[PDB]
RNA sequence: CGGGGGGAACCUGGGGAACUGAAACAUCUCAGUACCCAGAGGAGAGGAAAGAGAAAUCGACUCCCUGAGUAGCGGCGAGCG
RNA sequence: GUGGUUCGUGGAGCCAUGGGGGAAUCUGGGCGGACCACCGCCUAAGGCUAAGUACUCCGGGUGACCGAUAGCGCACCAGUA
RNA sequence: CGUAGGGAAACCGAGUCCGAACAGGGCGCAGCGGCCGCAAAGUCCGCGGCCGUGGACCCGAAACCGGG
RNA sequence: AGCUGGGGCUAGGAGUGAAAAGCUAACCGAGCCCGGAGAUAGCUGGUUCUCCCCGAAAUGACUUUAGGGUCAGCCUCAGGC
RNA sequence: GGUGGAGCCUGGGAGUGAGGGCGCGAGCGAUAACGUCCGCGUCCGAGCGCGGGAACAACCGAGACCGCCAGCUAAGGCCCC
RNA sequence: GACCCGGUGAAAUUGAACUGGCCGUGAAGAUGCGGCCUACCCGUGGCAGGACGAAAAGACCCCGUGGAGCUUUACUGCAGC
RNA sequence: GUGAAAUACCACCCUGGCGCGGCUGGGGGCCUAACCCUCGGAUGGGGGGACAGCGCUUGGCGGGCAGUUUGACUGGGGCGGUCGCCUCCUAAAAGGUAACGGAGGCGCCCAAAGGUCCCCUCAGGCGGGACGGAAAUCCGCCGGAGAGCGCAAGGGUAGAAGGGGGCCUGACUGCGAGGCCUGCAAGCCGAGCAGGGGCGAAAGCCGGGCCUAGUGAACCGGUGGUCCCGUGUGGAAGGGCCA
């Protein structure tokens, strides 16, 4: 990673719990990530949103 | 004078009932974002220490 | 009427290092030990709860055993306790 | 601002106090580990106090302690030459 | 000290911890002859080797510090 | 700016110094004595009777580590298979 | 197949972690070094005990429990020492 | 002075000595191993070539996570302002 | 009449601004008696003057002194160079194997350059064609791979790991038999079970990337979550577990 190849987390938009940790390239993806992952808390897949790490 | 229990160990490790040394798994304190889920998952568990090193870490625990 | 000075260590108060250990070293340790000073005595200090701390309990202080290298303290290092 | 306590600022109370501000007398005040409340313990800012405890210049008893390069530095005119 | 362990802990307990799990895995769980005797976990004192703490196998520094 | 007797004062991180780090009781880049003290020494040395069986290593990894150490390797002893 | 101071397992005690010559395979070196750095092996180390090599730790021979004024052999040797 | 006689009589040094030379060898500079040459036993005055002669646990050099003095815009503290 | 709010009048509050009083903070000026210096005389005179000096405290300058640090490898030390990870060789046809031996790279990157389904096959040589070229793109024959795979090198690879596109987020959670490697600790591969999903008609594949580097153990602390402990009790301070 670098200053452009940042770090970030995913937040189960339903219960707002952060679940996964990944990265992106804020120049090639300056839009906040929105990915559909699985929440062990809700116990069902859910759209997760890039929050800041 | 009697021996002093080494606390650097009693805070990290734990002697079982059969005479083994079980310490938590090293690696997942930080720098974990790009690590696997398998790598974070497996490292959250104890591991029996090598016999030679455990033997030493028990002579430091003379009273447990 | 009393004090002054002496006494081998032992005692309490006022001050108080370092080598060393941490396999370097500064916090830390060695340790409030060694040493200096004032004082006291056959002993000195402490001592009759504005305490301890969870028993709805104990009952001044001193010393030994035990509690225990437990609780905790610690560049949670060496180690302290 | 420090010292003591296992407590090295730690969530840091308790005991002590060099600096500042500065009360009350039982309807008082300190305490039970920051703080608030409930519940409890105690009753500071005057003092005294035997024994059980520590040491061994001194005297005595006794040793699977030494026996003149040993045992105190000195078994003898030694803290001497 | 031992008779119960597992867990950071509440806490459960021949099981317990991660877990949604009746899944999977970690650390755990069970004497010999003819009642007897014999053996043993464990524990206690001796002895022995080794380790920790202290000058710790003996002698040796250059140096630091304190009071005179 | 001389030499000199006698009486004096200044000292240990301190004194003096027409300056050499010279001098401070015959060795001064921090005097001497005594104490902390048996400082520390991963370095060198030294380690005392006899016989009996086995019998090495000087490699690898990490090591402010390289002439020192932790684990493994190679030796040994007791028990078990 | 192999019953060997063979091997597996648990446990206690170590020492070693400065190797060196030779032979073969390489690198480095100059197709130098009693040079250096690795690999398989061997020997000295620990066999500086014995025979040969004039003499010589490691080349050839050969693994020394002790005693004999007995015999056979290995390397190497048989004109004299 | 040295040297001879009477009188007194030290010293560092010293594994033990029955202590030759040459060509070789050997931890690479042999009185001590091998071969050869030489050499009768003990002395006194002398000369300094060798016993890698004596003395001082190399001032040089590196090593030690040794020390100490000096230095600064090295780190961290203290006096002082 | 009128606007959202409406008028005489009587309070409580604001806007701002003015004077008295409060109580303080700065600045100016002057006293004096604390405090300090001085005066043959001292319960006093004289000058300084609430500053200075001193005490607790803040922050700075501070080799003046004090305690220490100032790495190792090295064909002696120093100067130079190097220090972990990856690829090839040396490496003597298993693995492993040194040297300040010979050659080069990593400290990133991709939201697609991931997953799945379907389809497609390259460089290169010869001839062919406006602008138009030794190589822009089209047509034809030959072309088992010499192209390509983001980057060093290697091995691998079209019967895909290469190129196009569709729907997608498995770049999952909870574990994980058995193993490679191995001194420790680490690092590596991983079938399968459940939870919930994605691509597919289906068999099936998917726990990021054709692979091998792209990294950093504990200690200390930050943020979200959990709701386990809470120092007499209920909470809180502060912690532990998860990420
Ligand atoms: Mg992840
Ligand atoms: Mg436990
Ligand atoms: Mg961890
Ligand atoms: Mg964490
Ligand atoms: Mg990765
Ligand atoms: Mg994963
Ligand atoms: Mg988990
Ligand atoms: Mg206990
Ligand atoms: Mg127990
Ligand atoms: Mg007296
Ligand atoms: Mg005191
Ligand atoms: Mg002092
Ligand atoms: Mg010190
Ligand atoms: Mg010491
Ligand atoms: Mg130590
Ligand atoms: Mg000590
Ligand atoms: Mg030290
Ligand atoms: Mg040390
Ligand atoms: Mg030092
Ligand atoms: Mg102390
Ligand atoms: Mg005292
Ligand atoms: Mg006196
Ligand atoms: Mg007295
Ligand atoms: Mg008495
Ligand atoms: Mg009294
Ligand atoms: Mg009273
Ligand atoms: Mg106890
Ligand atoms: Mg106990
Ligand atoms: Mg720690
Ligand atoms: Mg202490
Ligand atoms: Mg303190
Ligand atoms: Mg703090
Ligand atoms: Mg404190
Ligand atoms: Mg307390
Ligand atoms: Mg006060
Ligand atoms: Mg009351
Ligand atoms: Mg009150
Ligand atoms: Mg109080
Ligand atoms: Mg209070
Ligand atoms: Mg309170
Ligand atoms: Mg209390
Ligand atoms: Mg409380
Ligand atoms: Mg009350
Ligand atoms: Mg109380
Ligand atoms: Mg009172
Ligand atoms: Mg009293
Ligand atoms: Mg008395
Ligand atoms: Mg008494
Ligand atoms: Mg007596
Ligand atoms: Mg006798
Ligand atoms: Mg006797
Ligand atoms: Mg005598
Ligand atoms: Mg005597
Ligand atoms: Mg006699
Ligand atoms: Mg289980
Ligand atoms: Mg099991
Ligand atoms: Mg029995
Ligand atoms: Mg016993
Ligand atoms: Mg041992
Ligand atoms: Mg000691
Ligand atoms: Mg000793
Ligand atoms: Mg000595
Ligand atoms: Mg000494
Ligand atoms: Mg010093
Ligand atoms: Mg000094
Ligand atoms: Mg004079
Ligand atoms: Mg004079
Ligand atoms: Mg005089
Ligand atoms: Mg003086
Ligand atoms: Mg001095
Ligand atoms: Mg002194
Ligand atoms: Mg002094
Ligand atoms: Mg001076
Ligand atoms: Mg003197
Ligand atoms: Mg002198
Ligand atoms: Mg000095
Ligand atoms: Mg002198
Ligand atoms: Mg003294
Ligand atoms: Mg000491
Ligand atoms: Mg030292
Ligand atoms: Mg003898
Ligand atoms: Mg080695
Ligand atoms: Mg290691
Ligand atoms: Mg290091
Ligand atoms: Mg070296
Ligand atoms: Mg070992
Ligand atoms: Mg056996
Ligand atoms: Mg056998
Ligand atoms: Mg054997
Ligand atoms: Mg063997
Ligand atoms: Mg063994
Ligand atoms: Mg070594
Ligand atoms: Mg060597
Ligand atoms: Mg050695
Ligand atoms: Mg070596
Ligand atoms: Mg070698
Ligand atoms: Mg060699
Ligand atoms: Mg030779
Ligand atoms: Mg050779
Ligand atoms: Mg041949
Ligand atoms: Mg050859
Ligand atoms: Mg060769
Ligand atoms: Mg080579
Ligand atoms: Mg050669
Ligand atoms: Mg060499
Ligand atoms: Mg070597
Ligand atoms: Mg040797
Ligand atoms: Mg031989
Ligand atoms: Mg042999
Ligand atoms: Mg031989
Ligand atoms: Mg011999
Ligand atoms: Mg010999
Ligand atoms: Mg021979
Ligand atoms: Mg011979
Ligand atoms: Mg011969
Ligand atoms: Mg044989
Ligand atoms: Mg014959
Ligand atoms: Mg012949
Ligand atoms: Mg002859
Ligand atoms: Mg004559
Ligand atoms: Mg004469
Ligand atoms: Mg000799
Ligand atoms: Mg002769
Ligand atoms: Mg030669
Ligand atoms: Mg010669
Ligand atoms: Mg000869
Ligand atoms: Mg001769
Ligand atoms: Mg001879
Ligand atoms: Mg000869
Ligand atoms: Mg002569
Ligand atoms: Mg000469
Ligand atoms: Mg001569
Ligand atoms: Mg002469
Ligand atoms: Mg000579
Ligand atoms: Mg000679
Ligand atoms: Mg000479
Ligand atoms: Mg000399
Ligand atoms: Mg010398
Ligand atoms: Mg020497
Ligand atoms: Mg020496
Ligand atoms: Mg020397
Ligand atoms: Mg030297
Ligand atoms: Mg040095
Ligand atoms: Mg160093
Ligand atoms: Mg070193
Ligand atoms: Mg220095
Ligand atoms: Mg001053
Ligand atoms: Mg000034
Ligand atoms: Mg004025
Ligand atoms: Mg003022
Ligand atoms: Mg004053
Ligand atoms: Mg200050
Ligand atoms: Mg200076
Ligand atoms: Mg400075
Ligand atoms: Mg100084
Ligand atoms: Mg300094
Ligand atoms: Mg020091
Ligand atoms: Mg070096
Ligand atoms: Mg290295
Ligand atoms: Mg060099
Ligand atoms: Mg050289
Ligand atoms: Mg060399
Ligand atoms: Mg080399
Ligand atoms: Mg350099
Ligand atoms: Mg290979
Ligand atoms: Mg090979
Ligand atoms: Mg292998
Ligand atoms: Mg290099
Ligand atoms: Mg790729
Ligand atoms: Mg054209
Ligand atoms: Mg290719
Ligand atoms: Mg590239
Ligand atoms: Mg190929
Ligand atoms: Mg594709
Ligand atoms: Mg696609
Ligand atoms: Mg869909
Ligand atoms: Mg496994
Ligand atoms: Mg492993
Ligand atoms: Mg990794
Ligand atoms: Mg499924
Ligand atoms: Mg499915
Ligand atoms: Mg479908
Ligand atoms: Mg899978
Ligand atoms: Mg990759
Ligand atoms: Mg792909
Ligand atoms: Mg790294
Ligand atoms: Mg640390
Ligand atoms: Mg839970
Ligand atoms: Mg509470
Ligand atoms: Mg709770
Ligand atoms: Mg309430
Ligand atoms: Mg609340
Ligand atoms: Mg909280
Ligand atoms: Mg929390
Ligand atoms: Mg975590
Ligand atoms: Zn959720």
């Amino acid at each position: 990673a670098s200053e452009v190849r940042i770090k970030l987390l995913l937040e189960c938009t339903e219960c707002k719990r952060r679940n996964y940790a990944t990265e992106k390239n804020k120049r090639n993806t300056p839009n906040k990530l929105e990915l559909r992952k699985y929440c062990p808390w809700c116990r069902k897949h859910t759209v997760h949103r890039e929050v800041k790490i | 004078p009697k021996m002093k229990t080494h606390k650097g160990a009693k805070k990290r490790v734990k002697i079982t009932a059969s005479g083994k040394v079980v310490a938590m798994k090293t690696g997942k304190r930080h720098l974990n974002w790009q690590k696997s889920g398998k790598e974070i998952r497996q490292k959250g568990r104890k591991f029996v220490l090598a016999k030679p090193e455990a033997e030493r870490i028990k002579l430091l625990l003379p009273y447990e």
